Parts: C-alpha cells; sequence; structure tokens
RNA sequence: GCGGUGGAAACUACCAAGCUGGAGUACGGUAGGGGCAGAGGGAAUUUCCGGUGGAGCGGUGAAAUGCGUAGAGAUCGGAAAGAACACCAACGGCGAAAGCACUCUGCUGGGCCGACACUGACACUGAGAGACGAAAGCUAGGGGAGCGAAUGGGAUUAGAUACCCCAGUAGUCCUAGCCGUAAACGAUGGAUACUAGGCGCUGUGCGUAUCGACCCGUGCAGUGUUGUAGCUAACGCGUUAAGUAUCCC
C-alpha cells in the first residue's frame, strides 16, 4: 500500500511532516508501517531537519 | 567431529528413537565395513551409496516399527566404549559378549574389522569399537 | 554523474541570517568554494534556497558583540567530494564566521531499502 | 596474484594491519574494543607461524626474517 | 607382570604424498545505541539582574519546621552555569561481558551473506599468565545546577538514632590513575555432530511479482513465543535443550 519511492532525507518536508505527530512528535513504526530500516531513516531525518529548524521541536 | 565413529551411531541411535527408517550417514573405510556387519548381523534393513559434491552418503534403512509407533516392546542400542579419551583392547580370553549373545561386540584387530564371533573362531583379540543391542 | 576517485562524498547546509544582500551571500559563497577546492575538493557544486521562515528563533552572538534574534533564514547547500581527513576544518570555519548562524553537515550514503 | 591464500601471504596481511592498528592504538589508549581485536589478530599469525615452522623450517625462518616477525617463543 | 624372539597390520602413533566439507585469506556487498576522539542542539530546572503585582507561597494522612511586606510565589524580558538526552522505543539493534541511544564528522574492532579466487587440518579447549571488568570506594587536579549518604531542624511514636516534611556536606560530573567486587543472572563453561512441527521478528541471498515497492515461496545467520519425541525429583527444558553422543576446563 503506502510506500517510499523517492529517496528519504531530512529535506523533503512533505514526506516527513507525514510522519510527524501534530505536536511535531515522532509517530512509532507499528503506525506508520514501515519496514524497520526506513522508521530508523526516518527518525534519524525527523531529528537532523529539526536541529537545521527545517521542523520544530516543540510548537508556537 | 571429533570422534567418527561414535557419531555414525550416534545418527542412527537418534533417528531410531524418532521412529524413522532412512538415515544419511557420512562414508568413510570403517563406517562401511561396519554398515556392512550391521547388515550380516541383521540390525538395519537395506544399506547404499550416493555421491554429491565429493562427498559419500550411506543411506540406511531401518528395521520398520514395532506393531505400531506407540507400543514399542523393542528399542536398538548402540554404546561407545573405546574412545578417544580411553582405548579399551581385550586379548582372546577376555573377548566381550553382549546379553549371553544376544546381541553384538564389534572389533578392529590384525585382521580386519568383525563380530566377536569371528574373532572367537580365529583366536584374535583387538580393540573394541562398540556394543550393539 | 558523479564519481569520485578516492575521495568522500558530501552534503552540507547553511543558515545564514536573512538581513545579508547578494553580494555579501555572494562572497560568502566564494570564500568557502575556495575553502573546499584547497582542501582537495574536486566537484564544487553549490545552490542556494534563501530566506525561509525557520521552525523557531535562533541566536546568534557576533564578534561586535550584538545578540541577534532570528525569525527567517538563508539556506546554502553543497554536494562536494573531499578527502575524510580535510572535512574537520571546515565545520568550525563555519562555526567561526557570524554571518553563519546555524551549520550542519553530512555524509551521504547510497539508498538502498 | 601471488597466492592469496598462501601462508607467507597471510602472515605478511596480518603482520601489516598490526603495525598499521598500532598508530591508531597510540593516537586513542582508551580505545579497548579494537585492542581486543589486535589481540585476536595477532593470535591468528601467531598461530599460522607456529604450523609453518611445523610443515617448513626454511619458508618460516626466511619468513620472519623478512617481515621483521619477532623471533618465536620456543626456543 | 616384566624380559627376549617369530609373526599380523584393522585401529591409535610414526613416515611420504594427496584431498576439501572443518579453520582461515582475498574479492564484492550490507545492517548496526560496537569503541575512542572532535564539533554542534534544544527543551526543563536553579540562581542572578530588571518591569508588573501586592499576601500568602510551599508542604502532609493532618500538621509544623521553611520561604515572604527587606515584596515571596505568580507572570514577562534578560543573561550564566552545570547535568541528563522527551516522542521515536518494540515481547526491536550491536557488543566477549560489563554495557552502548539528541545530532554530526573523523580513526577503528568485529559480524553476517554470495561467489571457488586462494592455502590445505593451519582445528577445539586451556593449568599457570595476561587484558577488560556496574555501582560504591580511594589518590591528585579541576567542576558543582539538580539529586542526595552523612548531618540538622520539623513531625509521628511508649520510644523513633526510621518511614514523611524542610534544609543540606561527601559523592554523582571531567581529566589521569588505583581498587576487581555484584542476584557481574539464562541463577545454564566452551566446541562439534545429530534428532517434529506451529506462529513471529532482524539482517541479507535466490526464484517468482512487476521489470521497482511490496508480494509470495525458499537458502542461510541470529533472535522470540507455544509445543512432539526424549529428558527430569517435580517445576519445567524442548534445534538458542536442561535431548542423543565425543573432547577440553
Ligand atoms: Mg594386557
Ligand atoms: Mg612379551
Ligand atoms: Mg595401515
Ligand atoms: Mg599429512
Ligand atoms: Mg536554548
Ligand atoms: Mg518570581
Ligand atoms: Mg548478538
Ligand atoms: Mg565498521
Ligand atoms: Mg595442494
Ligand atoms: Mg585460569
Ligand atoms: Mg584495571
Ligand atoms: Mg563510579
Ligand atoms: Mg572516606
Ligand atoms: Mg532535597
Ligand atoms: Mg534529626
Ligand atoms: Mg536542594
Ligand atoms: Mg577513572
Ligand atoms: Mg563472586
Ligand atoms: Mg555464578
Ligand atoms: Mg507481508
Ligand atoms: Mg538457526
Ligand atoms: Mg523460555
Ligand atoms: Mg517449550
Ligand atoms: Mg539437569
Amino acid at each position: 500500500p503506502i510506500q517510499s519511492g523517492d529517496r528519504i532525507d531530512y529535506r523533503n518536508m512533505s514526506l516527513i511532516s507525514r510522519f510527524i505527530s501534530e505536536q511535531g512528535k515522532i509517530l512509532s513504526r507499528r503506525v506508520n508501517r514501515l519496514t524497520l530500516k526506513q522508521q530508523r531513516l526516518i527518525t534519524s531525518a525527523i531529528k537532523q531537519a529539526r536541529i537545521l529548524s527545517l521542523l520544530p521541536f516543540l510548537n508556537n | 567431529g571429533k570422534d567418527t565413529i561414535a557419531d555414525i551411531i550416534t545418527c542412527i541411535r537418534n533417528a531410531d528413537m524418532n521412529r524413522k527408517g532412512t538415515v544419511r550417514i557420512v562414508s568413510t573405510n570403517i563406517t562401511e565395513n561396519i554398515v556392512k556387519i550391521l547388515l550380516r548381523e541383521g540390525f538395519i534393513e537395506n544399506a547404499r551409496k550416493h555421491q554429491e559434491r565429493n562427498k559419500y552418503f550411506l543411506v540406511l534403512t531401518l528395521r520398520h516399527r514395532r506393531n505400531k509407533k506407540g507400543p514399542y516392546l523393542n528399542t536398538f542400542h548402540l554404546k561407545r566404549v573405546s574412545r578417544p579419551g580411553l582405548r579399551i583392547y581385550s586379548n582372546y580370553q577376555r573377548i566381550p559378549r553382549i546379553l549371553g549373545g544376544m546381541g553384538i561386540a564389534i572389533l578392529s584387530t590384525s585382521r580386519g574389522i568383525m563380530t566377536d564371533r569371528e574373532a572367537r573362531l580365529e583366536g584374535i583379540g583387538g580393540e573394541i569399537l562398540c556394543y550393539i543391542w | 554523474p558523479q564519481c569520485p576517485p578516492g575521495l568522500r562524498q558530501y552534503e552540507t547546509m547553511a543558515v545564514l541570517r536573512p538581513d545579508m544582500t547578494e553580494d555579501e551571500r555572494l562572497t560568502l559563497t566564494q570564500k568557502y568554494e575556495e575553502l573546499l577546492v584547497a582542501g582537495g575538493a574536486m566537484y564544487v557544486e553549490v545552490f542556494n534556497r534563501g530566506v525561509i521562515p525557520l521552525a523557531y528563533s535562533i541566536k546568534r552572538k557576533n564578534k561586535a558583540g550584538e545578540t541577534n534574534n532570528y525569525l527567517d533564514g538563508i539556506y546554502l547547500l553543497f554536494t562536494y567530494f573531499t578527502k575524510p581527513e580535510s572535512i574537520s576544518p571546515l565545520e568550525a570555519a563555519l562555526v567561526t564566521d557570524d554571518d553563519v548562524i546555524r551549520s550542519s553537515s553530512f555524509k551521504i550514503r547510497k539508498r538502498k531499502y | 596474484e601471488e597466492n592469496k591464500g598462501s601462508v607467507e601471504f597471510q602472515v605478511f596481511c596480518f603482520t601489516n594491519k598490526i603495525r598499521r592498528l598500532t598508530l591508531h592504538l597510540e593516537l586513542h589508549k582508551k580505545d579497548y574494543s579494537s585492542q581486543r581485536g589486535l589481540r585476536k589478530t595477532l593470535g591468528k599469525r601467531q598461530r599460522l607461524l607456529a604450523y609453518l615452522l611445523k610443515i617448513n623450517g626454511v619458508r618460516y625462518k626466511e619468513l620472519i626474517s623478512k617481515l621483521n616477525i619477532r623471533e618465536l617463543k620456543t626456543r
């Protein structure tokens, strides 16, 4: 069903914001129905983006 | 595979206790001779050889289940004796005999492998490989 | 196509203050391109996306002592091939500048999922 | 290229990876994870040498004089 | 039993040459909180400097010590410092074990898989010996927010050298060492072989599915839960044995 066909990075914000919560929390693998490999790569990505202020830790 | 003989023996004992007629074993002068002898005593149905990638396999057919698998009166026992740790030898007058002679004792002697029967006929002692019930 | 001969592939993002002109920006560009090429970079490929509002407010102190509180930012993107040895100074050399508010560099691995 | 499985080539590859590891073990002294590996690989090389001493005396002495390997501990 | 002599040559031993399936090497892949070092990050907390405001805050089973009109707490704006890394996180990952998780880069240890590319038994274990080895502890120099032995006050109680509360020093942190002990636990030494399945996961490989993500079936390598044979004093263990055997400690 849902899948990643495009290279996932910290700069594809559309992608990463799918897998982020309203509060900017990272959603679990069981929810996102991703292979473990994927999920890890997402996670690190999100953190990197978070540091570069592409996505917020907390909200306004 | 520190001991090859013991291992063959074991593969039999195991396949036997699990009610399978068919066993794969790895062949060798020793293995082959022992199995030959096992056949001429009649503890085992049939033997044959196979080859692949320069490996030899003797497959052994085994005596069928005793009038079902659940009700077994008899199993087929095997026991290693002379083993790498302690090698047991015997002269002619100590040659073992198993359960009054119901079972058999395998001997490696100067004239090759045999049972205790042969050893008694020819008057020879030697290294005792294993016992069989 | 990209083909490094005994080099490592890299990406680097830099975040700069929004109060900058295009000449000061291109001067920074020029400068860092030169540090890379002076460090043994074959293929310096630079790309720019400027002026986006940040996720959050960041603070940068200057050499003039200014406390600068930002909202927007200038993102510079660098694909380049440098020896693993030479990536060392670049990062601090980016930290040290007052114009570069947030720097980060990543090694790039081939994706296989 | 030559024999990549030959005793002498292997012992070389080992001696070389060890003297290489030596620099890292000098710069970062707190890395025990790496040292444990060093000790392992040195063990391997030492084994091969003992083996080779058993099999061929000449090739052995030639080798440990060639690769500057310290003389054996059987003396 | 010892000694001499004449024979046998299977097995152990010896001698000469061979062989890969055991053990390795190269080659190409790929996952990873392995380790050491160097950069960078944000919440939260504490204190300090201000503006507002103006009687209680804080705490407990209920209280009191305590903090507060010398303006506390609350709230907004500043700085500064240390320590720990929310979500991801999972009956998931790597590690010899101890343990390892914000991010990143660099130096490096292993693992596993597929191919004959190669060597050809180079194996397994290990008395002594060596290295690593939670936390507390110690020596020397730094560092000191929070927590907190000791200690002090407040209670509770016949008593309370305790539990609870209010404070709070060593220590916790870093560098360089020493110490070598833990329910250091799977309470399960290591290697090899061999003996039903069912349901799962992690890594890869193959065939299929499309010609790129699944998908399926499978081959390995590890990891988890039920359970047959067999084992056990029972509980239970059950291809990751506590089963059937061999070797060393
Ligand atoms: Mg005798
Ligand atoms: Mg005599
Ligand atoms: Mg012979
Ligand atoms: Mg030989
Ligand atoms: Mg901050
Ligand atoms: Mg206040
Ligand atoms: Mg593991
Ligand atoms: Mg590595
Ligand atoms: Mg040869
Ligand atoms: Mg010991
Ligand atoms: Mg020590
Ligand atoms: Mg400690
Ligand atoms: Mg003391
Ligand atoms: Mg306290
Ligand atoms: Mg008291
Ligand atoms: Mg306190
Ligand atoms: Mg220390
Ligand atoms: Mg003890
Ligand atoms: Mg114990
Ligand atoms: Mg599926
Ligand atoms: Mg397995
Ligand atoms: Mg269990
Ligand atoms: Mg079970
Ligand atoms: Mg037991």
